This record gives C-alpha cells, structure tokens and sequence, in this order.
C-alpha cells in the first residue's frame, strides 16, 4: 500500500518501468585517447554498447524472416541480459569480465563507490594559485605580518 | 685489534669478546651459494654435519624428474645442473645495462619404456641472473635488493580457547601442510568433536579410523581411557567400513553415487599420493619434532601416515583431559602442551634460495604442463629432448619475477649504512603473507621469544610498526630456515668457551644466564643468586645451581644500526627509534672528517660494506694514480685497481673513491686501501664534531628551531653533491620521425652558442632554468593558419617550416654543469625497445651550499631545521674568544628524555680538551677498575664506548677533573661542565655558567627545492579539468574536506565559489577572469560549474526525468 | 551425532545460490 500508494499520489505511470527506447549518454564521457606510438585508451562502456546494437540489428533482421520460437526467446534472453550488464554488472549471475579475468565499469560503478558523489564531488581536489614549502620561526614579526 | 690497517681508538671495554662478529653478508651471500650449491657450499654445508647434501636446483630435479606419460610408454628425465661462465663484468653491465648473466647447462634424457632409448642431450637452459660479491642484482643496469619474508611455519597448531555461553573448554588443532587442502580436530562446546577436513560441518573420528581399516576393538583398546571418544564410540551412528565410508564420500561431494575408488584410493591421493599433499621438508622435521617420532633418522619425505593421526588424536585427548606429559609407543616422551602463534619456532623464514626457488618451481609447472600433454601429440621416434623443451617461459617467468614484484626493490644507495641495513630486514607481508589492512594489531607487538634475535627497536615510523623487522648481529640461519644463536655452556660455575648455536625451541626447556655478571677469572660466580628467565619469559632470580647456558655478551638484541648509537642506556627508546631510523636518511659530505667518539662497531661496519677498497692479498705497493693503484703482490704477479670516480646512485648522490696510502707500503690481506663514500680510515662518520651551547636564546631555538654560524657555509664544510639525470630519445611516429639537430624554428642564437654541431649542448656549460637541453623538432602535418598570421608571416617575409618546435629543456629551481654525456642510436647497433630510433642521457652535477630549512639531527633521536644562518660576530664566545657552532635549546631535554646527548657533550668536551690524571700516589675509586693505562689523553683524540658496557656516571665527573688547557693555564670548563659567556651582540658577560661542548651532528636528505612547489597556470588533465601534479608538472594543490567544513565555519562563501568554480572545472570561466587579471578589469561572476551537469547527464542516462524549476 | 549445526542451511544456502547460478 506504500508503493500503489506512491503512484496514486503522483501524475506518473508505470509505463517507464518497461523500455522501448534505450539513451545513450555523450560521448565525452567515454572519450578515445591515442598516446604517441599509436597507443589507443577509451571507456568499457563502448563495446558493451556494440552488444547492444548488434543484438538489436540482429534480432531486427532474424524477425523479418520468421524462425521457431527457440532462437527468439534466445535472442530476446541475449538483449534483456546485455541490457542489464549494461547499467549494472554482476548484479544477476556471473559478472562480465574481459581481460585479465577482471570485471567492467558499468553505468552504477561510475555511480555507486568509491567513485561516487563524495568520490567525485566532496572529495576535494587540487587547485592552482597555490603551493606549499617548510616553515621556520619569524620571531621579529607582528601577528598581522608574515613573511 | 685483528684488523691490519685499523686506526687506535680507546674503548671501555671491561669485558672481552670471546667470538667475534661473524660474516654480515653471510645470510645473504650463504643463501644464494645453494641453489647452484657452490663446492664451498658443499664443504661448508658437509663439515657441520649435513650428511648428503642436495643443490637446490636438485631439490626441483629429483621431485619433478622423471617424467612419465599417462600410457607409460615412454619416459623423460633429469640430471647435472650446472653453470657457465660470465659473459660481462658488472662494471660493463652497469655500464651497457644489461642482466648480470650466466648460461645455464642441465643434461637431460628422454628414456623409451617399450624398448629402453638412451637420448641424452645436454640443453642450454637458458640465462640465469647472479649474485655479486657485494650480494646484489643487477637488472637493466638498475641495482635491485630481494627482501627477505616472514612467514609462519607449516605444521602442527594446537590451541585452547574458552567460549562465552558455558565457559568450559574446548582443545583444537589446526593442521597445515604446504600446497594442500587443510583438516581440524575440534572439541565441541557439548560432546564431542570436530573432524571436518577441508572445512566439511564435521567428522567423527571413529568412522577415520574404522574407514581407515581399523576395528572399533582396538578403538576401545588403544584410545579408551581416553574415554570422551567412547561416546563417539557409542554416537557413531553407523557400523560398517564401507557402509560409513560412503557417507564420508557423501560428506565430500555431496550426492554422487561412490564406488571402490572413492572409499580408499581418492582419500589416499589425499593424504598418501605425494603428487598433490606434499607438506615441508622442514614441515615433516617439525611433525617428527613435535610428536616425538623415530628423529633418529635421516629421512626426507612429504607423505602423510595416519599413524602420526590418531598419534594427534590421542595427544590431542591426552590433552583435554588433563595431563602434562605423554610418551608414544615406538617413539620419545613429549611433554603435553599447547602451542604459541608468534612464537619464531612457529614462523620460519623464506629465504631467496626458496624465493627463487618456488619461482623456479612454478616456472617448471606452467612448462611441463604443455610437455607431457606434447608427450602424446608428438611423434613418436621423432622427438629429440630438444624438441620437448621449451626454455622460454622459464626466463619469462624469472624476469617476470624480477619485475613487478615488492620483494623486488631499489638498493636505496645514499648511505653505506642504508645500503647495508635494506638488507638484514625482516619483512612480514608479502605475495605468500599477510594483507595489510587485514591484520589485526596482535601480530605487531613482541614477545619475549623475540629476545636475542630480532631487535624491537628499528622500524619505520609510518604505517608499518611491527610489519619490518631487523637482523640481529649475532644471528644464523638455520638450514631448515630459521633463526640460530650461540651460547656460551657452563658446567658445574666453569663457564666453557664451547660455542653452540642454538634455537629458541630447545631454548624453553633451558637455562640462560646474565651478561653482566660477577664472572672471577675462570667461569665462577662470586655470588650464589643469578637472575634468569623461564620459558614463559618471566624473570625469575634463582641460586647458582641450574644454570647449564650463558649469555655470549651484552647487545644481543640489538640490530646493526642501533649498535652504533652509544648511551642508549640513558635516553628512551622511542627517540632510540626516531634517531635509529634517522641515521639512514643521512648525506655524504666532502670531507669525512672521522666521529670524535663512538663505538666497536664502525670499523667493523664498513670493512663487511663493500664500498671500500678492501686488500685482497697481501702484498706491497708498486704505484698508485688518482684513478687506478698497480699493486705488486709478493708472489710475482701485478694487479691494477680502478677506483670509481663520482658514480650517479640512485637518488642522486656521489659514489666518488679516493686513495689514502702511498706508493710503497707493505701491506695486508683484507686492509684498507682507498675509501669511497662516507667512511674514513676504515669507519663510516655522518658529519663533523662541532661546538654546542644549551641555551634558549632569543626565540631563535623556540621548540625545536636551530640556528648556526657562519664560519662552516664559508669554510663550506656542509657542502653536498648532487647528479640530476635527464633522459630523451628520437623515436618515429606516423607521419614520420622525430630529429635531432642543430637546426631550430625561429629562436635566438644567444640560446644556440654553447650547443655543438649536431644539437645537443657541450660540455661543462652552465644552465639556468629554461634553457634548452636537445635540440628535439618533429614535422607538424599539413594544417591550416589564421589569415592574420599568415598576413604578418608575409609581413616579415619568413614561413618558417612544416615543423613543430617540441625541444628539451631543463626543469626548474636548477643549476650545475654537465658532466657526462650518453647517446644511442638504432642504426647505430644499439639495443634498445622498438619505434625509437636514437637516445640520449644527460647527467647535472651541482655543488649546493647549506642554507635556512634544511633537516638536521643529533644521534639521540634530537632534530630539527635550521632557522638563522648568524653572522659570525653575533655568537656565543670564550673567555678566550672562540666562538660557537650551534646553540640548542633547553626544554627538548626533560620531556623527550634524551640526555644522551648531555653525556656525549662532556665526554666530547673531555675529548677535545685531554686530560693526565694526576693520581700520581693512588687512583681514585671512580677510575679504580675500569681499564688501566687510560689517564691521560693527548687532545683531539679517538676513543669509543661500547653499547651497555661503557663508561659509568662517576667515571664521567672523574674525566672532567682532569682539564690540559688550550695554550695558557685556563679553566674554561669547571669541574660543573659549564663555562662563562659573554653576549656577541651587546658585549656583557652572562650572570650565569652555561652547559656548552663538543656533538657529533650530522645532515640529512630533504632540501628545500625537493618539497617545493609553486603554480599560477599549467597543464591539466584530461578526462576531469583538474590540474595534473608529477615531478615535470608543478604540482598542484589537493584542497580537502574538513578544510571547507572550516570555510563554512567563517562563512566565507564567496571564497568557495572563488575555490571550486574557476580554479577547478569550469573551462570557459579561467579564460574570462585571467584575462580580466589581464585588463586589470573586474572581477567576473563565477558562472555555472559544468562539472555538476555533468552528474545530471548521468542521471538523464538513466531513465530519471530531472528537472529544475 | 556428529552433526555439527547449520548444515543443512547450509545446503539451502549453497543451493538457494547453486540454482540461482545455474539459473543464470
């Protein structure tokens, strides 16, 4: 009675709790780095994005055919796990891995840890105008004055 | 004394030394001698028992050979590690920065078993890393250290603990092999026990031994009296060999239905196939150790019995149910008790002989696994050893080993003493050992097992207490791997000289007597009562009876570097701590004055170092030079001898050598001929002896604060050495290749004049901050320009290339002359990782004066930094008008308890000044024992205390009455050890005598342009806007938490918005308010920071309708 | 009698996961 009660209060609707059109975030937040030597650096978050719009394209041409019901729910089952190992790894079963047998940073592992919000914004940072150096005794001075 | 070329140096010795200090080197130089088992290994591991002794490569040999497929058709096998020669000597492989290398020869064979093939080929291994003379590594030219690890020993755990509900007592045992599964035999809180191997809810112990074959008659016979297990008798629950030992294979999957292999022949490839339960060598010994098992024998196995089982199991009953001792058939009586978990008996030491070892064990692992499966897929016939044996993961393993690892570090080089004490260290973490954060603060406190062979005192002062450890002086390795020292054995008050090397397990049963004992002339006691201590470590005072073992010195829980810090006795340990690990930390000088006092130790300490020219056979002297001395040996022969002259160390300090003989000296085997670093006449010395004065004086020593004058910066007898590197190479890219070259963009020529004809700068040119180092320039592409540039282009006349103009430069706050210049090349045959075409290195020496700031200290764990540099006329001064160095300040002595320093200025006073006592008729009672032949001194003398045995406090005031004066009959310090001082700055004497005299001081390595940091506008990152801070980056800033708490706590909150808007992330704010800056305009608003959006794009990608109204 | 404690939870625990995973 709390929850049916949460959408009684508000003007809202279940209907954004299923999807039919998935975002994607700017690409600077994924940015591509090549170093010199043609040393490349980018996101994890790309190529799991590309097991998304292939699964996409694929069932989106495998449909247009027909086939038995066995490779839809398979395909089906492919999509809604690539989407959920795309906001969150490891939440259901096995998490996804690449090399080096090590997991992936997902939508929420930019969110939730030690990267969060004290992780990112109340953490602190360093700023210029700035500098530190030893300190010394200035014992001819006044309280108003520093050297 | 046993030293040939050794200086006099008075000491205050009242006792003797019976054995010397052995081989400081020898745990490391020992350790590594073992794996190729040196023919000095052989007979130095064969004269102290040691009856058929074994090479380490041997050891992996004769366990992993031979090799057998799973047909049993054909077969592969081991033999003859051996060793070839050196390929370079270290001076060219520091130089060439290679491996410091040796070829590596193993005869192996492949067998047939259907018809017996004799293929025997002896196949080059590979390359083997070696170990120096001065015990070190040398990888890529960087000289690296192997860190010894602490860890605890396999074996037999029993333990006691008492619950909380109940109360009563439960006994358990934990029982650990190497490279295996565990198993536990557990009492529980009600009856009975806890037999879960590899952690499985629970076992019987009846259906172990009726499962293993027993009848459950001689359970009533061999183990009933022992009657708590006669209700496991009766709760078995299941009668039945089998018909148990299928709920047991039950207990282990569960649910599969089990047959004859899984009753018997899968527990016994448990616990009786040696192929994958394999616990120590020293494991085994400690089993056979603690459970008092046929010992006498020479065996070496890692089989399991089940006889040593139920031999735990009725020890273990023997024990809950209260006892004290316990024989066993067939075996020695043990006596009952349960076990410590810091005790050293229970933590062992993997040594790098078993580092490298193990590292040799997973390398034949990981490429063996791929030869017997290629023992089927191969053809048969076909095969030659050659073509089974791949060597490279075997060296890929080893520099895998070498890199990457935190056993593996830097010789930290500024410091003989530093160099010497990063080895002899104990280290407790490690790959193998315990995690950081995950180890409770029980393990990190001593024990008084850690008495006499570890010493409590050095330890870093960081994060790390309890977790480093040091090497006593007179340790040994143990050859199962564990600590061993020699005690002197008294029989019936006849103390013997009969040197025995002994463990701390035997240790607990025995009698240890006193060092400073009333020891008369043979061995006997002049008193009855001795203190002594129990095996618990309690200190119990006892009559002269029992005591079988005596204490070979004093010192004996004291590392290296503590035992050169005198009147420890006196001051706390804690400042001991401070000062101890200060001494590390310490700079060379130019001049290695020797220390006015110290000890027997730092002659005994530099001649073990190796940084100083030690004489290999005694001969005489033909010639020397500056840089090389021709010696001539009595036996014909020459030999010449190459002193390194100001070599780079890894921070930057100078490995300059220098002679100190002549050209015809007859010398000795093992003296000293030239010395290099800090040492001087053949003992180390930290810095200069200096005057010094106790008096708080003006707010210029407020807390700590210390001051100086001004005759030592222009006497330059501070002066220090430093060598800068700086290292850039010609690679390509792809557009092209980078260039090296005298030809520059548009530039002055001011900048070009000192440069040579092909880029780079000649030799011995002095730079300022921003001048250029490599002339470096790398094409641009093909890009487009502002017509208003191009414009004024034409203006002046001059496109200037399709270029960029990317050079080396220098860094800044530096200076020096160049001294050395280093250069590679590709074409030019030079070795040296891919896309890189040419190389170069540069190297900036500079001399640097002392100046305000810098970290000084005293040995007594007293420190500071310098406030004023004086003039040399506002000083303190004599009656006779010399003036001083230093003045420190009072109130460091009461609360940090460190009059050491207080000691060691009248007995410095008394050093300078010299004394001939006048006890012409009869000696008095304070210099009445101590040594004879000692009462006079002639001034700037070489004297020394040992650590406990030293001077005593009578002996001190009797010293100062005793005052050989300057030049004229004059008392400048009273029998007091004060003096009356005049004011340097108003000229009056002072109405007070004033402790002053001579320290021996010293200088550290923290200047002031090393913490330095200063930036108005530089790089930043790029994934966040931040400033990015490394040593060529300026630094930046790291504003914190509490700090803004703080800002709130004023209120001042446009500073915030000033600190983390346009100083942190906002791109197109910093743009508008430095030029603002610029203009001398307003202050802009501070606009939105586009970091926060950031977040809310987040959130918008994923599925929120956020909004803001 | 050698039952231990929470054994058979043990087993609802490891298969309440083990189904769960092989259900993954």
């Amino acid at each position: 009675l709390k929850v049916v009660a949460a959408f009684q209060q508000s003007g809202n609707s279940p209907m954004g709790m299923v999807l039919d059109a998935v975002p994607v975030i700017p690409p600077e937040l994924r940015p591509m780095v090549q170093l010199d030597g043609g040393r490349f650096a980018t996101s994890d978050l790309n190529d799991l994005y590309r097991r998304v719009i292939n699964r996409n394209n694929r069932l989106k041409r495998l449909i247009d055919l027909g086939a038995p019901e066995i490779i839809v729910n398979n395909e089906k089952r492919m999509l809604q796990e690539s989407v959920d190992a795309l906001f969150d790894n490891g939440r259901r079963g096995r998490p996804v891995t690449g090399p080096g047998n090590r997991p992936l940073k997902s939508l929420s592992d930019l969110l939730k840890g030690k990267q969060g919000r004290f992780r990112q914004n109340l953490l602190g940072k360093r700023v210029d105008y700035s500098g530190r150096s030893v300190i010394v005794v200035g014992p001819q001075l006044k309280l108003h004055q520093c050297g | 004394n046993s030293v040939p070329g050794a200086p006099n140096r008075v000491s205050f010795a009242k006792l003797r030394e019976p054995l010397e200090v052995p081989g400081l080197l020898d745990v490391q130089t020992d350790s590594f001698e073992w794996l190729i088992g040196s023919p000095r290994w052989r007979e130095s591991a064969a004269e102290r028992g040691d009856v058929n002794p074994v090479g380490g490569l041997e050891e992996v040999l004769y366990e992993l050979s031979p090799i057998e497929d799973f047909s049993g058709s054909m077969s592969l096998s081991f033999s003859d590690p051996r060793f070839d020669d050196v390929k370079a000597p270290v001076d060219e492989c520091k130089d060439k920065d290679m491996t410091y290398a040796a070829p590596l020869f193993v005869t192996a064979e492949f067998i047939n078993n259907n018809t017996g093939e004799i293929k025997s080929q002896t196949v080059f291994m590979g390359d083997f890393p070696m170990m120096t003379e001065k015990g070190t590594f040398i990888i890529n030219g960087t000289e690296r250290v192997v860190v010894s690890q602490l860890v605890r020993s396999p074996g037999v755990y029993f333990d006691e603990t008492i619950d909380k509900s109940t109360d009563k007592t439960l006994h358990s045992v934990k029982v650990i092999p190497s490279r295996g599964a565990w198993l536990e035999f557990d009492v529980d809180k009600r009856d009975t026990v806890g037999v879960r191997i590899d952690r499985k809810r629970r076992q019987p112990v009846t259906v172990l031994l009726k499962a293993l074959g027993w009848t459950s008659e001689q359970i009533v016979e061999r183990f009933g009296f022992s009657e708590i297990m006669r209700s496991t008798l009766e709760k078995d629950n299941t009668v039945g060999t089998d018909e148990a030992l299928l709920d047991i294979y039950r207990k282990l999957r569960p649910g599969e239905p089990p047959t004859k292999e899984s009753a018997q022949t899968l527990l016994e490839n448990l616990f009786f196939k040696e192929k994958r339960y394999d616990l120590a060598r020293v494991g085994r010994y400690k089993v056979n150790k603690k459970l008092g098992l046929h010992v006498g024998e020479p065996i070496t196995s890692s089989t399991l019995t089940e006889e040593d089982v139920v031999a735990t199991i009725e020890y273990l009953v023997r024990l809950h149910e209260g006892q004290t001792t316990m024989t066993v058939p067939g075996g020695v009586e043990v006596p009952v008790e349960t076990d410590d978990i810091d005790h050293f008996g229970n933590r062992r030491l993997r040594t790098v002989g078993e580092l490298i070892q193990n590292q040799i064990r997973v390398g034949m692992s990981r490429m063996e696994r791929v030869v017997r499966e290629r023992m089927t897929t191969q053809d048969v016939e076909a095969i030659t050893p050659q073509t089974l044996i791949n060597i490279r993961p075997v060296v890929a393993a080893i520099k895998e080993f070498f890199g990457t690892s935190q056993l593996s570090q830097f010789m930290d080089q500024n410091n003989p003493l530093s160099g010497l004490t990063h080895k002899r260290r104990l280290s407790a973490l490690g790959p193998g050992g315990l995690s950081r954060e995950r180890a409770g603060l029980e393990v990190r406190d001593v024990h008084p097992s850690h008495y006499g062979r570890m010493c409590p005192i050095e330890t870093p002062e960081g994060p790390n207490i309890g977790l480093i450890g040091s090497l006593s002086v007179y340790a040994r390795v143990n050859p199962f791997g564990f600590i061993e020292t020699p005690y002197r054995k008294v029989v019936d008050g006849v103390v013997s000289d009969e040197i025995v090397y002994l463990t701390a397990d035997e240790e607990d049963r025995h009698v240890v007597a006193q060092a400073n004992s009333p020891i008369d002339a043979d061995g006997r006691f002049v008193e009855p009562r001795v203190l002594v201590r129990r095996k618990a470590g309690e200190v119990e005072y006892v009559p002269s009876s029992e005591v079988d073992y005596m204490d070979v010195s004093p010192r004996q829980m004291v590392s290296v570097a503590t035992a050169m810090i005198p009147f420890l006795e006196h001051d706390d340990a804690n400042r001991a701590l401070m000062g101890a690990n200060m001494q590390r930390q310490a700079v060379p000088l130019v001049r290695s004055e020797a220390p006015l006092v110290g000890t027997g130790m730092e002659l005994r300490a530099a001649i073990d170092a190796g940084d100083v020219v030690v004489a290999e056979e005694s001969g005489v002297i033909e010639e020397v030079s500056a840089d090389y001395i021709t010696v001539m040996h009595d036996n014909g022969t020459r030999r010449t001898y190459r002193m390194r002259k100001f070599a780079r160390s890894n921070h930057g300090t100078c490995a300059n050598q220098c002679p100190i003989v002549d050209a015809g000296d007859r010398v000795e085997a093992g003296q000293v001929i030239a010395d290099g670093p800090c040492t001087d006449d053949g003992e180390m010395a930290l810095g200069k002896n200096l005057l010094v004065a106790i008096m708080p004086w003006e707010g210029h020593n407020y807390e700590d604060a210390i001051i100086l004058s001004n005759r030592l910066v222009e006497e330059d007898v501070l002066t220090s050495i430093h060598i800068e590197e700086h290292e850039i190479d010609a690679r390509d890219t792809k557009l092209g290749a980078e260039e090296i070259t005298r030809d520059i963009p548009n530039i002055s020529d001011e900048v070009l004049a000192d440069l040579d004809e092909r880029g780079i700068v000649r030799i011995g040119a002095e730079v300022r901050d921003g001048d250029i180092l490599v002339g470096k320039v790398t094409p641009k592409g093909e890009t487009e320009l502002t017509p208003e540039e191009r414009l004024l282009r034409a203006i002046f006349g001059e496109k200037a290339r399709e270029v960029r103009d990317t050079s080396l430069k220098v860094p800044h706050g530096e200076s020096g002359k160049v001294i050395g210049i280093r250069v590679f090349s590709r074409e030019d045959e030079d070795e040296l990782p891919a896309g890189v075409n040419e190389l170069v290195r540069v190297y900036v020496a500079q001399k640097r004066k002392i100046s305000d700031g810098d970290k000084l200290a005293g040995r007594h764990g007293n420190k500071g930094v310098i406030g004023k540099i004086l003039p040399v006329e506002d000083m303190p001064f004599l009656a006779d008008g010399t003036p001083v160095d230093i003045i420190l300040n009072t109130h460091g002595v009461p609360r940090r308890m460190n009059i050491g320093q207080i000691l060691e200025t009248h007995l410095g006073w008394c050093a300078h000044s010299g004394w001939k006592v006048d006890a012409a008729k009869g000696v008095p009672d304070w210099a009445a024992r101590l040594p004879d032949e000692l009462l006079e001194a002639q001034p700037n003398a070489i004297v020394s205390t040992p650590v406990f045995d030293g001077a005593q406090e009578a002996e001190l005031q009797g010293l100062l009455s005793c005052t050989l004066p300057n030049r004229d009959g004059d008392v400048l310090v009273d029998a007091d050890g004060k003096a009356m001082l005049f004011d340097g700055r108003s000229g009056e004497p002072f109405p007070y005598p004033v402790t002053v005299g001579y320290m021996y001081i010293m200088k550290l390595h923290h200047l002031v342009d090393d913490k330095i940091h200063a930036r108005s506008t530089g790089p930043y990152s790029m994934i966040t806007q931040q400033p990015l801070g490394g040593k060529a980056q300026f630094g930046g800033q790291r504003f914190g938490e509490m700090e803004c708490w703080a800002m709130q706590a004023y209120g001042a909150a446009y500073t915030l918005q000033e600190l983390l808007t346009i100083k942190s992330d906002d791109t197109v704010g910093r743009v508008k308010v430095y030029e603002a800056i610029v203009k001398g305009e307003n202050i802009p608003e501070p606009g939105i920071p586009e970091s926060f959006k950031v977040l809310l794009k987040e959130l918008q990608s994923l599925c929120l309708n956020v909004e803001v109204l | 009698f050698v039952w231990d404690e929470d054994e058979s939870e043990a087993l609802r625990q490891a298969r309440k996961d083990a189904e769960l995973t092989a259900s993954a």
